[PDB]
């Protein structure tokens, strides 16, 4: 009966730790799910920010090589005039 | 707007159809023509999966599809799939029912008298139009110019056709209309890229091939001497990204491809290149009206669209040509769309406005009224 | 178990003092009077189950308004009683969207400010222009003044 | 407060919605019932002869036929109409399917039973 | 054939609507009854009618309901 | 509930049967699907004891039993156990009689006709259920995650396979299926734990074998590192403590036994990894959905719960895929039942109401029904 | 003694329980967190990436504009020329 009355006190114990770590660190995990949806929110605005200049970017640079050419045609065209 | 009544200027096209209301300056809704039925077998229920897209909701999914233009070379082949096609059009794109409203619809030079007539029957019985009238691809763009007289050529996507015109009157003896189009230079793009290792072979990675010729090629001035400067260096080897990544490298592909125009040898065809075809239907115009003719040349047609065309085709022509008249090449930068603007000049004008073809005409006539008077 | 809440709700508050009198007599030690991951755990251990923590988390903060993660009195018999779920399927959908359609008087395809003010004024129950700008606020979410028939589903979500 | 008196607002708007629409139909089936009582010419079949009756049957077949093809071609419309919004319904769940399925309640496992085994009858909620 | 099949049926609901009507073998009963037929048919085809014109005004109320939610979802 | 009547959403598997009615969130009962049969004598009269003790009954007397799986490679080998197991699933963890409820089966791909035909005559005739339909494990678990498109892992107990899908039409000539699994894993954890001393020959120890690896085992991020960090130091070993004490200590065998997913040569298989038949299951695939499926891959099954999967599979993709696309992985925290969330979902579906495989149909053409329309 | 054994048997079955929990729960809380710190540099490559398009969009803009100039000075030389 001692025996197991020393063993009922360090069970208590063991419980009582356990159980304050596993709520800690449920805690611990619902905090960090939110920082973790809150900072997939911003990569996500931020890839689809990129991808539309990117978009952009190349339309703008497929314009400009088309009008130099255009104007580099017309300057050879014109020394020809002269 | 308000009262009255606008005209629909619809543009069958080969490859993209242009439509819009009669009056503006750009087609309100471009996309291309092709109907691709599913090919695999599909598991998901209830996805709302169609039995056939259409227009441009068949260029998104058509990693599934099997597309198939309803329109080989001006002619139309299908005509089950071309009134999809055209019920698509007026229902979704313009949202306009079509018993309210004319159409003009637009042909190539020489096709098939059963072609037009069943067209005609088509906008009658089915869509019940108003009025319609089917005009020459050709005399609209050159109304688009504003010009008055010229030979155009409009090397659209289907078909190459050369249309001299003088003061207002055609010359059909004149018109000189070859098959050789956008269509078979991305075939034969696809069939040159071949040589470094690329292999498309479906129907929907042609449409990548086309925006590869799109992107890239152009028309050299000299052909030899790009085919030795392509062989030394490497300053033209401009690369670009598929749908997936693996980046390719075209070479002098670039320039081989729409060289074709001029030299139809290429894809076997016997006839001579679009440069001189044009001389050959100014000579067979009489002798008196060749050089406003030499003046005016107009381009149109989106095949004519290679950076660098209207300086080897003015080249060509010149050395054709006698030495005193003067060559001109007109070459107008909204030169995709410049028979859909003449499409609408020519709906606006008052004067055209009893040449359209009564319904209660086609009722005493029957469909062959369209190769009668009214044109 | 809702409706059954709303039915036990007719009844006096002391019958809140005998469900914590319940609440003993399941896990007795209780000091707060309010459902914690914790006490939760232990009763549905005890009972012979055991749902996830997020799951409550979620249930907790569908009905939190403060936002503090925590619930008053009555606030504690409202979650008590969403332990259970039987409003099931949200009444009809068709039947919904036909009353929606009937709804839109002029016909424009969105429920302005205007059209459900004279729905309310026309349907005679003791309201109050507060409970109008709550009910504005939890329908048209983007505060355009017009319901999308999306919204209107979100707006009727679980809803008898 | 909390959602019980909204959803009691929320169940007295649908309940007067519901009376409202059933009124509404039923004014408009009444509308209906006189509209096409007054549509139709009434017949009239007292003191006609035979050769009267013949001819005045043979124009009312001839106006058969004439109304058999009005309602041909509005059901034509009808049709293409229901063509055109079962296309625009596909439309609709093409671009507002994928991720946007509600789902079922079947997580929460048994509650009550344990409450009432544990409980015995001290349990009277379910 | 389509068309074709359009065509026949249109005329098919001339010939069935309205069958091989021979009014001038009947008695003057059987007269009666069938212009009562025909006078119930008018009845029935403008009942049709109506229902068809409500279907038709609730298809343009959804679909203007469709293309709300198709512009709103983009 | 009341009246109405339910589906009966089970899933053979193989290693643990997973069951529960339709329209829930989790399967109602979870079970090993073992039947062991006493191997001993037996001296106790009266004691009550069985012939065969089926399910997670066998898993608590098992040291006195012989387990042995009637499913080996997702084929079933052992027709009368399966039976067993599926008389005691509906009739004593469901306890409702399958004359009154729809069932709705699961079934690996690529696998014999001869087991699926099996399949439906036992279920129309011992158990005489209304109507049965069995769909391939993989599109249910695309159904789970809410998505339409995406190529789904689906790495069980015991077969591994890889079937991807766009805009919900498969691409039946792009599935790959490999038969390494978790079972393969425990034989070779079990055989390389005999490099310390323990010895686990025994089909109970095999269990515990199991408990060990899914206890303690992890997919190390890059294996050489690992090697030589846990050759050097002593931060890895982990101690267990089997059922019946004399802990184990398990040193560099943690992330051995799982990195046989990504080199099957550790076992003496030929074929490459699920790093790599990923990759080349997508390469098959048509040139232009390649980017949604590297955007969309998607994980399910059991044996993918091991920590840190997710990016050691990230990593090698990206390794293997060009450099623009982006790759992202969909690991979900309910992997485990993600095949029966997405049976679930598709039993409770309006659509699908008509696609069960009605009796009447049976009794007319036979059991090759099921390869037939309804498939 | 017999019954304090009995208590103590339970109240070892509950502390390994609770012993459970905490490892699931430091389980899922790692991985969340090794989950936040590969966000986090996604996120900083992204708006990398969106920086150099937007350099790129103003270059390729400030380009045509040139371009376009010399298109106009061009034509006035040709026309003068002809
Ligand atoms: N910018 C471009 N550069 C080169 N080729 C083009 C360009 N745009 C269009 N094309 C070619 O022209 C075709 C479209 O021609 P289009 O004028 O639309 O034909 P249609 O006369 O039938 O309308 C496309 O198939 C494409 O091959
Ligand atoms: N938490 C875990 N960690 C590692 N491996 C696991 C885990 N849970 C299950 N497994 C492995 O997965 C197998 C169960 O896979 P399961 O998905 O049930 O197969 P099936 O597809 O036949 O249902 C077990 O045999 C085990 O080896
Ligand atoms: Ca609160
Ligand atoms: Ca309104
Ligand atoms: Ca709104
Ligand atoms: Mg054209
Ligand atoms: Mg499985």
């Amino acid at each position: 009966a001692q025996k197991d009355e020393e063993k009922m006190e360090i069970q208590e114990i063991q419980l009582k730790e356990a159980k304050h770590i596993a709520e800690d660190a449920d805690r611990k995990y619902e905090e960090v799910a939110r920082k973790l949806v809150i900072i997939e929110s911003d990569l996500e605005r931020a890839e689809e920010r990129a991808e539309l200049s990117e978009g952009k970017c190349a339309e703008l640079e497929e314009e400009l090589k088309t009008v130099t050419n255009n104007l580099k045609s017309l300057e050879a065209q014109a020394e020809k005039y002269s | 707007d308000d009262e009255e009544t606008t005209a629909l200027v619809c543009d069958n096209g080969s490859g993209l159809v242009k439509a819009g209301f009669a009056g503006d300056d750009a087609p309100r809704a471009v996309f291309p023509s092709i109907v691709g039925r599913p090919r695999h077998q599909g598991v998901m229920v209830g996805m709302g999966q169609k039995d056939s897209y259409v227009g441009d909701e068949a260029q998104s999914k058509r990693g599934i599809l099997t597309l198939k233009y309803p329109i080989e070379h001006g002619i139309i082949t299908n005509w089950d799939d071309m009134e999809k096609i055209w019920h698509h059009t007026f229902y979704n794109e313009l949202r306009v029912a079509p018993e309210e409203h004319p159409t003009l619809l637009t042909e190539a030079p020489l096709n098939p008298k059963a072609n037009r007539e069943k067209m005609t029957q088509i906008m009658f019985e089915t869509f019940n139009v108003p009025a319609m009238y089917v005009a020459i691809q050709a005399v609209l763009s050159l109304y688009a110019s504003g010009r008055t007289t010229g030979i155009v050529l409009d090397s659209g996507d289907g078909v190459t056709h050369n249309v001299p015109i003088y003061e207002g009157y055609a010359l059909p003896h004149a018109i000189m209309r070859l098959d050789l189009a956008g269509r078979d230079l991305t075939d034969y793009l696809m069939k040159i890229l071949t040589e470094r290792g690329y292999s498309f072979v479906t129907t929907a990675e042609r449409e990548i091939v086309r925006d590869i010729k799109e992107k890239l090629c152009y028309v050299a001035l000299d052909f030899e001497n790009e085919m030795a400067t392509a062989a030394s260096s490497s300053s033209l080897e401009k690369s670009y990204e598929l749908p997936d990544g693996q980046v390719i490298t075209i070479g002098n592909e670039r320039f081989r491809c729409p060289e074709t125009l001029f030299q139809p040898s290429f894809i076997g065809m016997e006839s001579a290149g679009i440069h001189e075809t044009t001389y050959n239907s100014i000579m067979k115009c009489d002798i008196d009206i060749r050089k406003d003719l030499y003046a005016n040349n107009v381009l149109s047609g989106g095949t004519t669209m290679y950076p660098g065309i209207a300086d080897r085709m003015q080249k060509e022509i010149t050395a054709l040509a006698p030495s005193t008249m003067k060559i001109k090449i007109i070459a107008p930068p909204e030169r995709k769309y410049s028979v859909w603007i003449g499409g609408s000049i020519l709906a606006s004008l008052s004067t055209f406005q009893q040449m359209w073809i009564s319904k209660q005409e086609y009722d005493e006539a029957g469909p062959s009224i369209v190769h009668r008077k009214c044109f | 178990d809702d409706i059954y809440k709303a039915a036990v709700e007719q009844l006096t508050e002391e019958q809140k003092n005998e469900f914590k009198a319940a609440f003993d007599i399941f896990v007795l030690g209780a000091e707060d009077g309010c459902i914690s991951t914790k006490e939760l755990g232990k009763v549905m251990r005890m009972l012979g189950q055991n749902p996830t923590p997020e799951e409550l988390q979620e249930m907790i903060d569908e009905v939190d308004e403060d936002g503090s993660g925590t619930v008053d009195f009555d606030e504690f018999l409202v979650m008590m009683v969403r332990c259970m779920k039987d409003d099931s399927k949200g009444k009809s959908e068709e039947e919904l969207s036909d009353l929606f359609r009937m709804f839109d008087k002029n016909a424009d395809g969105y429920i302005d400010l205007e059209e459900l003010k004279i729905m309310l004024q026309a349907t005679g129950e003791t309201i109050t222009e507060d409970d109008i700008e709550e009910l504005m606020k939890d329908g048209d979410k983007n505060n355009d003044g017009r319901i999308d028939y999306d919204e209107f589903l979100e707006f009727m979500k679980g809803v008898e | 407060i909390s959602a019980s008196r909204k959803l009691q607002l929320k169940t007295l708007m649908l309940q007067i919605a519901k009376q409202e629409l059933e009124r509404e139909a039923e004014e408009r089936r009444g509308e209906k019932g006189r509209a096409l009582s007054t549509r139709c010419q009434p017949l009239e079949l007292a003191g006609l002869s035979f050769a009267e009756l013949q001819d005045l049957c043979r124009q009312l077949h001839a106006r058969v036929d004439k109304v058999d093809e009005e309602r041909y071609d509005v059901e034509a419309k009808v049709t293409k109409n229901i063509t055109e919004i079962a296309d625009l319904n596909q439309k609709i769940f093409d671009l507002r399917g994928k991720f946007k399925r509600p789902t079922l309640r079947r997580v929460r496992i048994s509650a009550d039973a344990m409450m009432q085994a544990l409980l015995g009858a001290r349990a009277k909620e379910t | 054939g389509k068309r074709q099949t359009e065509r026949e049926k249109k005329k098919k609901i001339l010939a069935e609507r309205r069958k091989v009507l021979a009014i001038d073998h009947l008695n003057e009963d059987q007269l009666r009854e069938k212009a009562k037929e025909l006078w119930q048919s008018i009845y029935n085809l403008e009942a049709e009618k109506f229902d068809l014109q409500e279907k038709f005004k609730q298809q343009k109320y959804e679909i203007n309901v469709l293309r709300n939610r198709i512009n709103d979802n983009q």
